[PDB]
């Protein structure tokens, strides 16, 4: 069928696990859901000590880049 | 770690037109739908 759609779906599950019910918003695009989740998790995880300041900054910067690439298709 | 892996992968998928299209255009709701017939 398509492994490209499978690649996207597989990635989505890394932001919204089969530990299923902390659900994304159904009407959001896949990338918008994932970026929103990435940001919420990075702040909580940085607060909790699970990621370091360098990891937090790089995650937030990548999200803003991704958000730039959404707004232009 | 995982937070880095997954954001880097998303960034990489947004760097190629076909995957960028899938990810920007497809709603979360439609995912089970497309997935059912994949």
């Amino acid at each position: 069928d398509e492994q490209m759609y499978q690649r996207c779906c597989n990635l989505f599950e890394k932001f919204f696990p089969s530990s299923s019910y902390r659900r994304p918003v159904g009407i959001s695009s896949m990338v918008e859901a994932m970026v929103s989740r990435a940001r919420i998790d990075a702040r909580i995880d940085f607060e909790s000590g699970r990621i370091k300041k360098e990891e937090f900054t790089e995650i937030m910067k990548i999200c803003s880049t991704i958000e730039e690439l959404r707004r232009q298709k | 770690g995982g937070s880095m892996e997954r954001i880097k992968e998303l960034r990489n998928l947004m760097s190629q037109s076909r995957t960028r299209e899938i990810l920007t255009k497809t709603t979360v709701d439609h995912m089970a739908i497309i997935k059912k017939y994949t």
